[PDB]
RNA sequence: CGUUUAUUAAAUGCGUCGGUCUAAGUAUUAUAUUUAAGAUUAUUCUUGUAUAUAGAUUUUUAUUUUAAUUUUAUUAGUAGCAUAGUAAUUUAUUAACUGAUUAUUAAAGCGUUCCAUAGAAAAUUUUAAAAUUAUAACAAUCUAAAUAAAUAAUAAAUUAAAAUAAAAAUUUUAAAAAAAUUAAAAAAUUAAAAUAGGGCAAGUCCUACUCUCCUUUACAAAGAGAACGUUUAUAUGUAAUUGUAUGUUUGAUUGGGGCAAUACUAUAUCUAUUUAUAUAGAAAAAGAACUAUAUUUAUUGAAAUAAUAAAAGGUUCGAGCAGGUUAACAAGCAUUAAUACUAAAUGUGUUUCAUCGUCUACUUAUUGCUAAAUUAUAAUUGAUUGUUCAUCAAAAAAGCAAUUCGUUAGUUGGGUUAAAAUCGUUGUAAAGCAGAUUUGUUUAUAUAUUUAAUUUUUGUAUAUAGUUAAAAAUUAAUAU
RNA sequence: AAUCAAAGUUAUUAUUAAAUAAUAUUGAUUUUGGAUGAAUUUAAUUUUUAAUUAUAUUUUUGAAUUUUAAUUUUAUUAUUUUGAUUUAAUAUUUUUAAAAUAUUAUAUAUUUUAGAUUUAAAUUUGUUGUUUUAUAUUUAGUUUAAUGUUUAUAAAUUGAUAAUUAAUUUGUUUUAUUUUAAAGUUUUUAUGAACUGUGAUUUAUAGUUUAUUAUUUUUAGUUUAAUGUUUAAAUAUUUAACUAGUGAUGGCACAGUUGUUCUAUAUGUACCUAUAAAAAAUAGUAAAAUUAUUUUAAUUAAAUUAAUAAAUAAUUAUUAAACUAAUUUUAUAUUAAUAUUAUGAAAAAUUUAAAAAUUAAUUUUUU
């Protein structure tokens, strides 16, 4: 019927968890133009100190620092790329966290544990399902504009309605 | 070579090529600048009988000046872009 | 009625006819062609070349050239006539893929048609010496030995046989497991062959035309008080001999994405300002346009030319594909001097119901396989044909219809070399020997498959069996 | 039946070849004309028998390139009088021509039998010894400089002017080479009309049927067939056919982008692709080859692109490198610089596809 081109490799250009300069493409994402239509949703949305390039959806860090992926607590399909700027802040803990757990003195319930995050949130915020599932009535989503002039509410944000946690 | 007109993906339409879709917004300040601009569908169709106009940074002057549209092919500072002399409201 | 390199509806040739030519040859003539004589006739209609033309192109059809796709009237028509076919009928033959006749919508014959037609090639009838089947049937000439001493080919052999499996292949090896010398005949294998037959790759060749391009001698302009030769300009002619005419999957596709295990052959689907780099031109500040198989190097498209040269690699196969009662089957791609189907001759291992089993000959066409005639009618597989033919299939020799702008292409018919001293194996014989078949090896050698008359036709039932015998198909078979 | 492994010396004879060398040169191998000449004529403003010390320029963007070197100055066309010198090469003919081991029913040379078997090279694009070459003996048989010692010094930059606090080597100037064999071709001019075309050329040496001078046809050289098949023949033997030429095997005449053609792309001297001659055309883009044993660091890869493979990654290679936490006191081929005519991966595990294998796959891949 026709031909086809080869699908390019859209994968990580750093190692997640390790330090990162800004001139490194953190991930070269598929601007999933389904077939060069103009609407896509990238796999790894941008995170802390990470800024997305508009054209090719490639995440470039903005400040040199250790990098990481934060899988969304709600849906583990939607991930952010966090770059936390301090490289010593994590290195000087890893060298402990990996020196403690060698002597068998580190606890495995750490937040950073991959398989614990499901339970970690639930120890602290026990009804977080209901805090994101709750549907807001159009009254409270647009709090009385007079409360903005009377100054009660610091600033009305009517479009920020979605709980991205 | 022959094969002067290609046939793979003859694109339906094509924005750049349409009677006046790409227009050189040359500057009304006759500094010879131009900024090629494709008229969007807001003006692709003849919504504008008037010749397009815009305000754009005139990089020569370093000032925002008018940009009157004009065909992209042609000398941009002809003996027609000379402004008639005038004595300003300054001076003695 | 002559004449030819694959030898003829090849090309000649007389006449008619078309065109040209009255300052080099006689305009009932000679140039330049198309046809073909003889006899009947020679139809309908035009889009382009040519002519004429008026600055040229563009226009433009007295005659001519080429054309007519439903020209198709005359005329013959299954015919060298694109398939459909062995055309349907009739004959003819025991049997009619023959051939001839009738008519007649012939895939798209057709007026240069058709008839007439002689020694040719067919089809009958018929007769007949070639040794035509049946059929086998040496009279003749063609020794050994003695002598002279060449050729193809040659990696080697002590194994070559033989059987079985194989794994890429036809099998040849490997392996297993088996067991016979020198001489001459045969051709099954080694390469018994040469050399044809393919198709692919890069290279070159040669021919052809509306689209590419010079050297080009023609046409037109101008310049010379134009006395004629030259030079220009504009033109570009297949008369022109240059180069292109692809690549990938098989005939479509050439882009950048995406979904299909962050595999992707093109796999399967879809999308879309996803953009066409450079160089000359175009835009002169910082801003910009055009176009190319969209990585983008070249300046048209076609042919078989008997195409070729240097290579490998298949049509006929250890595996594939599409059109036979729907479905089992002819058989366009993965090997490889195996170098066409059929016939002749000559074998073979299988396998197939109750003894037990496998010899039919013919007609048409040589295609292959059926139809069908002989009362009754050839089991199915497999390996087979360099020994033999060539009928088919077949390489510009043509021709018909058919496709092509042409060169040409594909059906159909007539044509068209088909071949070397046998070394190894192999096998048939032999080795001059013998007062004698034979212990065991191992066996070309085996009584019937073109049907009669007996006799029991009774048993059984609407007709009637069964051992046998005679005759017929007429021939005998032992290495120490 | 049968084997059995093995003879290295002729004998005898003497002034060429090749390059080189910068002095001559009207055409080497009998005696022109031999009437008296007319007959023995090769000359013209072009890389020519004339042969030229640079890397910058400039240039259809891509095969195009540097100007006196000392004005007659020596780079200049060359031998007898050292067998003319030198260095390389070396023969060629005459007639020589040789020798005494392994069974006794059968795989392959070792003495003591048994064990033992790709013949090699290529080709294997692992369709993995894939059907190619080799009779043997000897001779001949293929060109990328493995090295830097004292006079002596280099090193960048803009588009352009210019700018050069911009930081730094090396070199008494290193150049030259580039495989081997092999086409069809292709162009440049010389030869050929004794074969064969066509032009032209012969005006009556046998038979015969019919009234006929036309016409049947004796017809031993020729449309067929057998034999022959490196044959007696690079076309002959036997034979069928045909045969009536006042219009033709034949005086000489036409020649190669062309003659001739009763036209077959046929022939023009035994393949018309004419011969002959002169080239280095191309052939790495699956042709054939590419010469020296005993060695001393490993591996594969599979992506961007292709009017479909000389180019790129990745691999491999040559040369060279520096020791960044991770652990044992373990274990680690990571790189740079250059050289590089390559598109397809056994058995698995699965995945597309009528596949009837191809395709993806990814670990193998023997000195």
């Amino acid at each position: 019927q026709a031909g086809s081109p080869r699908q390019k490799a859209k994968l990580f250009h750093v190692i997640p968890g390790t330090p990162v300069t800004p001139v490194e493409k953190l991930k070269e994402q598929r601007r999933r133009f389904g077939q060069d239509r103009y609407s896509r949703q990238p796999e790894y949305r941008p995170g802390r100190n990470v800024r997305m390039d508009p054209n090719t959806f490639t995440l470039y860090a903005t400040t040199k620092g250790v990098m990481t992926i934060r899988t969304s607590r709600i849906n583990p399909s939607y991930k952010w790329l966090d770059v936390e700027p301090d490289i010593q802040k994590v290195y000087r803990s890893r060298c402990m966290r990996a020196a403690l757990q060698a002597r068998g003195k580190a606890s495995m319930m750490v937040a950073g544990n991959v398989h614990y995050r499901a339970e970690l949130d639930h120890v602290t915020e026990p009804h977080w399902r209901e805090r994101v599932m709750r549907v807001p009535k159009a009254t409270e989503r647009f709090q009385d504009p007079n409360y903005f002039t009377r100054g009660l509410v610091p600033s009305l944000r009517p479009l920020s309605r979605y709980s991205y946690e | 070579r022959l094969k002067k007109r290609m046939v793979g993906f003859i694109p339906k339409v094509i924005p750049r090529k349409i009677r006046n879709n790409m227009v050189a917004l040359r500057s009304e300040a006759n500094t010879g600048h131009m900024e090629g601009y494709i008229k969007t569908e807001a003006e692709r169709l003849d919504a504008t009988g008037r010749k397009l106009q815009k305000t754009m940074w005139d990089p020569v002057l370093q000032r925002y000046t008018l940009m009157k549209e004009t065909k992209v092919r042609g000398p941009f500072l002809t003996k027609s872009n000379i402004a008639r002399k005038v004595d300003f409201p300054v001076g003695a």
